[PDB]
């Protein structure tokens, strides 16, 4: 049946398409709608006439460029597109000719209206200068006046000061609206300036200086109101120019409206044609029998669908296409395809960022679905912030169809793509905050405490609680506000980090086991998996079970001293056979056995495989490097999982400092001052919670969870280097993305 | 400069103070032996451990940024070099591994001595031994990390220039790494007979 | 209570994991199985760690700011 | 005073109106020494006030 | 503009959180009035936090009406 | 006393201060250098902005390690603690602080170089991530040594 292909990649088969020449376009279109064939580039080697359809690709690329130009004009005029069997082949020629003709017409119209716009801008600047006050023109030719770019006003003033040796009467006035300049194609802010001087030589020097700074100089008639006649003349010229500009712009916008209602369909059809001709360029053209040899990778469970669709296409196209599909065995590496859905797409994407899975190995995205949000949650263990981020993710996923078919951008697009990632991170963060008993730095009092405070004490007396039980779920709320809360919770979270990291590493290494079984590499099981498993267990799994066992044993009641597990582990190696504090009976013998086992496992890994090769080269050095890397990793990754506790501690301390500052201070005031202070301090606390705890600490926890999956987890099993599955499929290419990718 | 002014002023103050103590008949008042005897062995041992690990990490990180900056610069045109130039990063890391191992082994000696045996022969010996072996390992590791990072930078550059030139500079890197290994060995030998505090 | 509380909760969680593996929906069966069973494993593991750290604690809460009335 | 006076005499040779501005900034630089003088005078007034051997 | 929506979100969270805080203060919850440093008033703090929650409710209603209108 | 002099808490308090201060200085150097690299890179390649934030976060983890050690040695502090204990806390603070200082400096330099290189060569992003991981485990090693010392701080102290 239809393979789920999420645990391992989908099974691939290489197929040859024996496409007749007369139905090549139809076959390529059918494979495009099918969207399940990734075509090998059989013309990949460089040679003469390498691509049979270079001319078609050139034509369609030119048409796409013309469509991009049309869309740029449409966005220039704030015009919206109408976004609401293959084409005849002559339809493509019609698109090419229409694109060329409309490009010619639109360039002509754009040039005409651009000349009109630049002359209008000149006249508008001249009017603006003529529309200045009388004092603007108050300190033959007595002054130089013009319009200069804002970025050069200061430069012009400095130069005029230096050339005039002081004695500078320079005025500049900001122009409210930016003015388009054809030289730089930029909407540059401009300033109207006036400078006063007497001599003709200094006037012409000032004029040359200003014009060297690309300043548009103007001739104002006089310093008095006699310039009113020039202002009226400019108003008449601008009126006529507005009439001409409206006459041109109405026709230009009419043509743009005409092409906008069908530009999207044209772009879709032309992009599909270019895609099919790209695919046909990958096919060997055997001229002797006028067939296109196309080699493609398809999922094996989709092979029946391939054959059915191609059979239907043949049945429509007469009966002149015999045996269009031939599966052929090959030594090429099949592409890696995982059938994701809206839920698993984000986790698969975050795993595939490190690398694409090897063909048929275990996919890391499926475990990642849980392990990444839950590791994040361990480092983000607050029910309040977990609930906030859960609410954000719920807003993303409940409006999922509304946000689909919506223009998002980059931050919104990232949030939407990882909406289920954020949903599980938030849900697990609520759960782990419940386990930490932490909500906005406060604690829940759900169940009876396992701690009983003394019956009586005085104000400010140091009191120590008595253990009357165990808290059912979560850290006991008696620890909130105590002076040794962090003492207990640091031990708890450090051991929790070690234990969860050990479980994660063990799970990943058993994924390496299952990979070895699937690829039937028993040599890897014997010489690579078993020694590493024994090493990693007999050291750090022993440490983990020692942590759990020391938790289970009541040392105070038994009268035995609670052993330091760090000291235990260090003396296990430095001082074999000697136990300072005995965790369990026969500890020395078990520990020396485990130490000898772990020590033996290093020659085991370093030799059993290369000696199997030699006694039944580069495999030796490869295995030595692998064993060194694995032995270093088995300790470094266990150490690295302490970042769970580190970030959980930092998150809790940041929550506490944000609560004790700001919002907690408000609770000590009364009256209207108290109410306003509470409102303002809640606003401040919520802003800093969102910006620091959800945003800074959240991003840190996401990155460190990703690190622990790519480095600590996927180094155990993930080989990588696989080829991504990119089937030839049709899609709605966006004009925004097309222009942005130009 | 200002720093050199402080160096000269401190030297002048030290010389004037020593001459004043010497001339007044109190030269023995500057008693370095009594200072070593009465100072806590714990200060020496903990300074040795902390300086060992910290200086080893300083050298490791030092050489890491040297090698890594050169690798990233040389990888703009030759991105191929990265995968096998990570060996230089590993060689710089092994330095901090040395420092960490010495810190663990030495902290195993940080037991609590009894009040009347705080400044015994063995306890003073252990303090001095851990201090100097920690400085030896940490400083040898700092030097080895800097040197290995410099050589890995040259190795990344040479690899980007020509693929065949990488192995020779890698041999130079191995010669650099021997220095951190020798610092490890000497630190272990210096603290080899140092008992834990008793 | 004791370590047997952890053992009993583990028994319950393992029974739920097996019955869900048997009863996992056919559509996205591997997704359902991995997500639910691994979620149960991680939730139970972290609950068990939190429960065991408090089972026989070596440090008791201590404070100098609790009012006698409470 | 040195920095501001240097700048203000180098700029006043070009801009006569900058003289009063330089005077103002120099007064602001002078009141620093004046505040130090005031502090020293108050200290000195307390130097022998209620002092015994 | 987005200012109205942001204020609406912040004010809804203010209503919820300050109502919970005022209730916990009124019931003299351990986590809020247990400590000596915590306010001695109790229900008197609860009244102030209720007034603040009502202010945030007024803001929420105003901005929610504005965003729907705009 | 001999084993608990009055100045013994000085080494613990100054070790706590060192643990936070040197790791914060390393993290600040890392954040500043990587952030300048990010700002320079993302003028022309803003699409790589949130991809380039990684060195800043790996610099922040250095200060988080320092905070962890500061919390530990602060909760081990006491007026009448032994000189043994005070020097243990000083050693923990100094080890983590100096390691975090070095690691943050390396993260800053490598992250700056690597965001620039990945701007020019996208294949360099993975290499830059790998080098930053190597640079971050150094602060981790300093933290580990601090943890060992802090665990041993409570031994037999009277």
């Amino acid at each position: 049946e239809k393979e789920e292909a999420i645990f391992r990649s989908a099974e691939m088969a290489l197929v040859q398409f024996y496409i007749p020449q007369e139905i090549s376009r139809d076959s390529a279109y059918t494979l495009g709608q099918l969207g399940l064939v990734q075509f090998r580039d059989l013309n990949s080697k460089v040679r003469a006439f390498q691509r049979t359809f270079v001319n078609e690709i050139r034509r369609l690329d030119n048409v796409e460029r013309q469509y991009r130009y049309f869309y740029s004009l449409l966005k220039k005029h704030d015009i919206k597109l109408y976004e609401g069997v293959p084409p005849s082949g002559s339809v493509i020629d019609d698109y090419v000719r229409n694109a060329s003709y409309l490009e010619e017409r639109l360039i002509q119209m754009e040039d005409a209206t651009d000349q009109i716009e630049v002359q209008k801008n000149d006249l508008e600047q001249y009017r603006f200068i003529l529309q200045s006050g009388d004092e603007f023109f108050l300190k033959s030719v007595n002054y130089v006046t013009g319009v200069i770019a804002r970025d050069k006003v200061a430069t012009l003033e400095q130069i005029l000061w230096r050339v005039l040796r002081g004695n500078l009467f320079f005025k500049t006035v900001e122009i409210e609206q930016p003015v388009y300049d054809v030289k730089t194609r930029e909407y540059k802010h401009k300033n109207a300036f006036i400078v006063f001087s007497h001599g003709d030589l200094i006037i012409k020097r000032i004029r040359k200086i200003a014009e060297s700074l690309d300043a548009n100089l103007y001739d104002v008639d006089s310093s008095n109101e006699g310039r009113s006649q020039q202002l009226a003349k400019v108003n008449k010229n601008l009126s006529d120019l507005y009439t001409v500009l409206k006459t041109t712009s109405t026709t230009l916008e009419s043509e743009l409206y005409a092409i906008a209602k069908e530009l999207d369909s044209w772009f879709q059809d032309v992009t599909r044609e270019k895609a099919i001709f790209e695919i046909l360029n990958k096919s060997n053209y055997d001229t002797n029998r006028k067939i296109l040899i196309a080699e493609g990778w398809i999922p094996r469970d989709e092979l029946a669908t391939l054959q059915a669709r191609l059979g239907e296409m043949i049945a429509r196209l007469g009966i002149d296409v015999p045996s269009i599909i031939q599966v052929l065995d090959t030594n090429h590496t099949p592409p890696t395809f995982h059938r994701t859905n809206k839920f698993t797409a984000g986790f698969q994407s975050i795993c595939d960022c490190y690398g694409i899975a090897q063909y048929r190995e275990i996919n890391a995205g499926l475990p990642t679905i849980v392990t990444f949000p839950f590791m994040f949650a361990i480092m983000f263990g607050d029910m309040g912030h977990g609930f906030l981020m859960t609410l954000a993710a719920l807003s993303l996923v409940l409006n999922e169809k509304k946000i689909n078919k919506m223009k998002r951008g980059e931050i919104f697009d990232m949030a939407f793509t990882g909406r289920y990632i954020i949903l599980l991170m938030g849900v697990f963060s609520m759960y782990t905050g419940f386990l930490y008993n932490d909500i906005f730095s406060k604690t829940m009092t759900i169940f009876k405490s396992g701690w009983k405070w003394p019956d009586h004490w005085k104000k400010g007396e140091s009191i120590t609680a008595t253990s009357v039980g165990t808290y059912p779920i979560g850290l006991d709320w008696a620890w909130h506000g105590t002076e040794n809360a962090l003492l207990f919770s640091n031990s708890y979270k450090m051991k929790l980090s070690i234990l969860m990291g050990f479980i994660h590493m063990t799970y990943s290494y058993f994924f390496s086991l299952a990979n070895h079984l699937y690829f039937n590499s028993m040599i890897d099981i014997i010489g690579n998996f078993i020694p590493g498993l024994l090493f990693m267990q007999g050291i750090f799994g022993y440490l983990s079970v020692c942590i759990v066992y020391k938790w289970a044993v009541d040392w105070v009641k038994d009268g035995k001293p609670a052993p330091g597990l760090l000291n235990m582990l260090i003396n296990m190696f430095l001082s074999p056979g000697t136990i300072d504090d005995e965790l369990y009976p026969h500890q020395a013998k078990v520990q020396v056995f485990l130490l000898l086992m772990a020590l033996v496992c290093i020659p085991w890994l370093l030799l059993v495989k290369p000696l199997h090769f030699k006694f039944t080269g580069d495999i030796m050095i490869h295995q030595v490097i692998h064993t060194i890397e694995f032995c270093l990793n088995c300790v470094s990754h266990t150490a690295s999982y302490l970042r769970l506790w580190a970030l959980s501690l930092a998150h809790a301390q940041l929550s506490s400092v944000l609560w004790t500052m700001t919002i907690q201070i408000a609770f000590g005031f009364r009256g209207f001052v108290g109410v306003f202070m509470t409102v303002a301090l809640f606003a401040m606390w919520f802003a800093l919670t969102c910006a620091v705890l959800v945003l800074m600490e959240g991003t840190s926890a996401m990155l460190h969870s990703l690190r622990l999956h790519w480095v600590e987890s996927m180094s155990k099993f993930f080989v990588g280097e696989g080829l991504p599955y990119e089937p030839f499929a049709f899609e709605y290419k966006d004009m925004e993305v097309a222009v942005a990718s130009a | 400069s200002f720093s050199h002014f402080l160096y000269y002023l401190v030297l002048i103050v030290v010389i004037v103070y020593g001459l004043y103590k010497l001339f007044t008949g109190h030269g023995s008042d500057i008693n370095f032996g009594k200072f070593l005897l009465r100072t806590s062995p714990y200060m020496w041992a903990n300074l040795g451990i902390a300086l060992c690990v910290g200086l080893s990490v300083v050298g490791a990180a030092w050489g890491i940024f040297i090698t890594g900056s050169s690798m990233i610069g040389a990888g703009v045109r030759a991105p191929r070099i990265t995968t096998k130039n990570l060996i230089s990063i590993i060689f710089c890391e092994v330095v901090a591994i040395y420092g960490l191992i010495i810190a663990i082994v030495f902290s195993s000696k940080l037991t609590v001595a009894t009040a009347e045996n705080m400044y015994s022969k063995s306890n003073l010996y252990t303090g001095y031994s851990l201090f100097w072996a920690g400085i030896t390992v940490g400083a040898s590791n700092l030097i080895c990390g800097i040197a290995v990072g410099i050589t890995g930078a040259t190795a990344a550059i040479s690899d980007a220039a020509d693929s065949a030139l990488f192995v020779k500079i890698l041999v130079i890197e191995i010669f650099g790494s021997i220095l951190g290994l020798l610092g490890l060995i000497v630190g272990l030998l210096m603290a080899g007979k140092a008992s834990e505090f008793q | 209570s004791s370590f047997y509380t952890v053992v009993g909760v583990f028994i319950v969680v393992s029974a739920m994991s097996v019955l869900f593996w048997i009863m996992a929906p056919k559509n996205n069966q591997a997704v359902w199985r991995s997500t639910v069973i691994l979620t149960l494993a991680m939730m139970f593991l972290m609950w068990a760690i939190t429960f065991l750290c408090q089972l026989h604690p070596l440090v008791a809460p201590r404070r100098s700011d609790l009012r006698p009335e409470f | 005073i040195g920095i501001v006076g240097d700048a203000g005499v180098r700029g006043s040779s070009q801009q006569p109106r900058l003289f009063v501005g330089m005077i103002l900034i120099l007064i602001f630089a002078e009141v620093l020494g004046l505040y130090g003088l005031i502090v020293a005078l108050l200290l000195n007034s307390r130097a022998t006030q209620d002092v015994v051997c | 503009t987005g200012k109205a929506w942001c204020c609406t979100v912040l004010s809804a969270f203010g209503v919820v959180i300050l109502s919970v805080i005022a209730h916990l203060f009124n019931t003299n919850h351990e986590s809020f009035v247990g400590s000596i440093n915590d306010p001695e008033d109790g229900p008197a703090v609860a009244h102030t936090v209720y007034l603040a929650a009502l202010v945030y409710l007024v803001f929420f209603v105003f901005c929610g009406f504005q965003v729907y209108l705009a | 006393t001999e084993l608990c002099p009055v100045y013994a808490p000085f080494f613990g308090a100054i070790g706590c201060a060192s643990a936070i201060i040197f790791t914060s200085l390393g993290a600040a150097y890392g954040t500043a250098k990587s952030g300048v690299g990010i700002c320079a890179t993302c003028v022309l390649r803003p699409d790589l902005l949130f991809k380039n934030i990684v060195p800043v976060i790996m610099a922040g983890i250095i200060a988080i390690y320092g905070l962890v050690v500061s919390v530990l040695v602060c909760y081990s502090l006491g007026q009448k603690q032994a000189l043994y204990t005070g020097f243990i806390q000083l050693g923990a603070g100094l080890s983590v602080g100096l390691s975090g200082l070095a690691a943050g400096f390396a993260i800053g330099i490598v992250g700056d170089a690597g965001v620039r290189g990945s701007s020019q060569q996208p294949r360099l992003f993975v290499g830059m991530i790998l080098i930053l991981i190597f640079a971050e485990v150094l602060g981790l090693y300093g933290l580990i040594v601090a943890l060992l010392l802090n665990s041993r701080a409570t031994q037999d102290v009277v």
